[PDB]
């Protein structure tokens, strides 16, 4: 009796041992660490997914060259020049 | 396989089922422990007892019986130390898991903070990627384009 | 009952016993201080 | 009053008698200081609403 009793008495810490155990191991193959880039955790799993579509939508439609951006640029600049030289001359 | 973002939402909500599980589990340890340190308690004051009934019986002045009672604690002693014995590890085992209970409550919440960012992002790059099929550029006539398709028909 | 009563505890944690100490510093500290201005008010 | 017999352990019960209710009155007073605060832009959305 008192043998049986005993072995009831730490049933319970055991089971609770080995489910906090198996949880803290679950924990890691989600996201783990941050710097893993494992490609296990599922986070980077989505990262590389996201990345794909931005590029494979960015090969099908071109984006525009850095020359049309500094030629803008430097378009918007004389633009706004000749409006503010122009806007003091004219109440002058 | 299936598309990830469906199975991670799937996930946490498993994860949160075995976290709750979890903490009921650690319940029932710390009320079996309370349990045990109560029936030891018991044990301490039936011995104390019989230690204070030798005490007057040892005024009739009749050694024997005090021999008996004195005797018949030792046994109750033994069972208390025994009990002791093993409170001094279970108590230091159920801090640990409690601490650990705590950290993953936290790592779990932190991971809920960003799954919100993570669908946006992918919603939002999906549909970009799919406003160009239907359009694309004007000058694109791949005739996959659907405005140039129906220009030739 | 002990079951829920630890439960409950779990969700809720209960403050430290250093916190006790430091409430009840303050509360001494503040009986003081309010007797010994008490009495010296009058005088 | 109660100083007034000489004997300062009345006193030292009615000051601690007194603490809980100190407590209290703290308690609601941060309580009101913010309900006001929201009270009023509750009220400026229903006007301009
Ligand atoms: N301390 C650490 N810092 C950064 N990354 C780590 C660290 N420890 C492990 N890793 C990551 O773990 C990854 C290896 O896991 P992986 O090879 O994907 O698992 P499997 O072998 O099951 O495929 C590496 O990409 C690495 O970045
Ligand atoms: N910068 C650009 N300017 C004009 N048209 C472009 C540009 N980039 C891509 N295209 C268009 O993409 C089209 C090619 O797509 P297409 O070969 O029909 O797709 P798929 O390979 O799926 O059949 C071409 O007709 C071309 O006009």
């Amino acid at each position: 009796e008192r043998k049986y009793l005993e072995l009831k008495s730490q049933k319970n810490l055991y089971l609770a041992r080995l489910k906090s155990a198996i949880a803290a191991q679950k924990i890691e193959e989600i996201a783990g660490n941050l710097d893993n880039a494992s490609a296990s955790s599922l986070f980077e799993r989505i990262e590389t997914k996201i990345l794909e579509l931005e590029a494979e939508r960015e090969l099908l439609n071109p984006p525009p060259s850095p020359l049309d951006k500094k030629f803008e640029q430097w378009e918007e600049q004389q633009a706004v020049e000749a409006t503010l030289a122009a806007m003091k001359a004219r109440r002058s | 396989q299936e598309a990830p973002e469906d199975l991670l939402e799937r996930l946490l909500g498993e994860m949160e089922l075995e976290l709750i599980e979890l903490r009921r589990a650690l319940a029932q340890t710390i009320a079996t422990f309370k349990s045990t340190e109560r029936q030891r308690d018991a044990q301490q004051l039936i011995a104390q007892r019989w230690y204070e009934k030798a005490q007057a019986a040892l005024d009739r002045g009749n050694e024997q019986l005090a021999r008996e009672a004195l005797g018949q604690r030792q046994s109750y002693q033994s069972h208390t130390e025994a009990l002791g014995k093993s409170l001094g590890e279970q108590r230091a085992l159920v801090e640990q898991v409690r601490g650990q209970l705590q950290k993953l409550e936290r790592k779990y919440l932190e991971l809920k903070s960003q799954k919100n960012l993570y669908l946006a992002r992918l919603k939002s790059a999906i549909a970009a990627q799919k406003i160009e099929e239907i359009a694309g550029n004007l000058d694109n006539a791949s005739a996959s384009s659907l405005f140039e398709r129906i220009e030739t028909k």
